[PDB]
C-alpha cells in the first residue's frame, strides 16, 4: 500500500562497511553504522545502518 | 567496569561468578577515549599478545 | 598511489522540526483588553494603547 | 599494525588467532588461514 511501505528498497540494496571493532579487531560488516541522532526528548534513538531492513 | 562477571549454561540452571577486581584500561595517547576512533594516528603502546607463543 | 578524500558540511535532517531562529526586535507596540462598562453597557474591547 | 605478535594476515588484511592458522575453521572468511597449511 502506496510508495511508502512499497519502498525505494527494491532500488537500493543493503551495503557493507567499516567497523572500529567487530570484537577482535576491526571488520567490513553490513552492520556499520553511519549516524545517530538523539534529538528526541522522549530518549528514543535514530540510528542509520549501513544494511537495510 | 567495577567487578568481572563469567557464566556459561551448563544442561541445567545456569551458572556465574563474579570476582572484585578494579578494570581501568588508559587509553593509549594523551587523548582519554573510551573507544578507539574510525580515524587516528598511529603510536607506540603496550598490549596483550593473542599469540600462544 | 593516490586516495582523494572530500568531505563537506550540510544540515541536519532533524534541524527542520528542531531548530532555533535568531530575530531583531524593535519599535514595540502594545495591544491591551480593557473590559468597559459605560452606564450599563457591558462590551469587551480590543483597542491598542 | 596489529596485536604484535601472533595475527596471521589474511588476504583481506584481518588479523586472526594465531591459534586458529590451520585449525580447519574459516577464520578469515576468504579461507586464506586455511588455504597453503602444510601437512
Ligand atoms: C468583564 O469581563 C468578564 C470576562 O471577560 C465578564 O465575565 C464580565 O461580565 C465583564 N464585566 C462587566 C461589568 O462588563
Ligand atoms: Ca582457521
Amino acid at each position: 500500500s502506496t510508495e511508502e511501505l512499497f519502498n525505494e528498497y527494491k532500488l537500493t540494496r543493503p551495503y557493507m562497511a567499516r567497523c572500529i571493532r567487530c570484537a577482535v579487531g576491526s571488520c567490513h560488516s553490513p552492520i556499520a553504522i553511519e549516524a545517530v541522532k538523539s534529538d528526541g526528548h522522549d530518549g528514543y534513538v535514530r540510528l542509520q545502518t549501513s544494511s537495510q531492513y | 567496569g567495577d567487578s568481572i562477571t563469567m557464566e556459561f549454561k551448563k544442561d541445567s540452571v545456569r551458572h556465574s561468578c563474579s570476582v572484585p577486581y578494579e578494570v581501568k584500561f588508559n587509553p593509549v595517547g594523551r587523548e582519554l577515549y573510551t573507544h578507539p576512533p574510525e580515524h587516528g594516528v598511529e603510536q607506540a603502546c603496550q598490549v596483550y599478545a593473542h599469540d600462544a607463543q | 598511489n593516490t586516495q582523494v578524500s572530500k568531505a563537506y558540511v550540510m544540515k541536519s535532517d532533524d534541524c527542520l522540526a528542531d531548530h532555533a531562529e535568531a530575530y531583531k526586535a524593535h519599535t514595540a507596540s502594545v495591544q491591551a483588553f480593557l473590559n468597559i462598562t459605560v452606564g450599563e453597557h457591558s462590551i469587551v474591547t480590543t483597542v491598542y494603547v | 599494525e596489529c596485536n604484535i605478535p601472533g595475527n596471521f594476515m589474511c588476504s583481506n588484511g584481518r588479523c586472526i588467532p594465531g591459534a586458529w592458522q590451520c585449525d580447519g575453521l574459516p577464520d578469515c572468511f576468504d579461507k586464506s588461514d586455511e588455504k597453503e597449511c602444510p601437512k
